[PDB]
């Protein structure tokens, strides 16, 4: 079976520093889908990190979920940082408030800009992550 | 109330010494979903061999406008259907909680009863084990 791929392009103007050193990119990593995706600062308790003091412990979370009558995965992501607001397109989340993911979509948390792209595969125990490098501003 | 509590009170008809064995008394959790299954690595563990080690999560989280934490009940076993306040869910699948919850799943009945308390970042659970059927 085919599996979920959410494509995320990421971009900070401080990048060349190392900001996403441990980042693997073009390399689609699998994840069970009742795992929850973490993003932050924290390496014990993210399995992304970024290399920013300016960064949470944990900055947001992805949350695979189904809607009732659909064979499709979908993908809440939350904000946990409170101190970070995290725009989804214009929608603002503050502490603790969370989103159903559009196909398509622009992150800004800070100096990020993170583009999410879901392209939906047939597999509902799994899905991959892929990360896209951009030499320049998303936005 | 400085904490959200969640009152929770636990049922099985024939197993409850083994599979309720490992409950403690009362978790006080962080804003992480909290695991329900038989696993080890679960934080209400349930000692059911028809449930799968990862059974369901309670996610705490804010509406816009909210001062106070909701909480997502979402299924993570593949197995069976987690019975919400008359709802039959399936993997993944979720709702929130109201204040009166009566949740069954694998023989097993739950009610949650929660109160709001001013804390964003920790809530409390407290758990009975009821020897009589609670739904
Ligand atoms: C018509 C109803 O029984 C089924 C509808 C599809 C969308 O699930």
């Amino acid at each position: 079976e085919t599996v979920t791929c959410l494509q995320m392009t990421i971009y900070h103007p401080g990048q060349q520093s190392g900001i996403f050193k441990s980042i693997r990119f073009s390399s689609k990593e699998k994840f069970p889908s009742i795992e929850v995706v973490k993003f932050g600062r924290n390496s014990n308790m993210c399995q992304y990190t970024f290399q920013d003091k300016q960064v949470s412990r944990i900055q947001f979370v992805l949350q695979p979920f189904k809607q009732f009558n659909s064979s499709v995965l979908s993908f809440e992501i939350k904000n946990m940082s409170k101190k970070t607001s995290l725009m989804v397109d214009n929608q603002e989340l503050g502490y603790l408030n969370k989103m159903d993911l559009p196909y398509k979509c622009m992150l800004r948390f800070g100096e990020y800009q993170f583009l999410l792209q879901k392209e939906d595969g047939e597999s509902v125990e799994s899905f991959e992550t892929q990360f896209i490098m951009s030499s320049r501003p998303l936005l | 109330r400085p904490l959200t509590v969640l009152q929770v009170s636990l049922y099985h008809p024939t197993q409850g010494p083994v599979a309720f064995a490992h409950v403690p008394q009362q978790l006080q959790h962080d804003a992480s979903r909290l695991l329900v299954g038989r696993g080890q690595n679960t934080h209400l563990q349930l000692q059911l061999p028809q449930l799968s080690r990862y059974h369901l999560s309670l996610e705490p989280y804010l509406e816009k406008g909210s001062s106070l934490l909701a909480f997502c009940l979402k299924v993570l076993t593949r197995k069976s259907c987690v019975w919400v306040n008359g709802l039959p869910l399936r993997y993944l699948e979720q709702v929130p909680l109201g204040t009166i919850n009566r949740i069954s799943f694998s023989g097993i009945q739950m009610l949650v009863r929660k109160e709001g308390g001013a804390s964003l970042e920790t809530f409390v659970c407290y758990f009975h084990l009821s020897p009589s059927p609670l739904i």
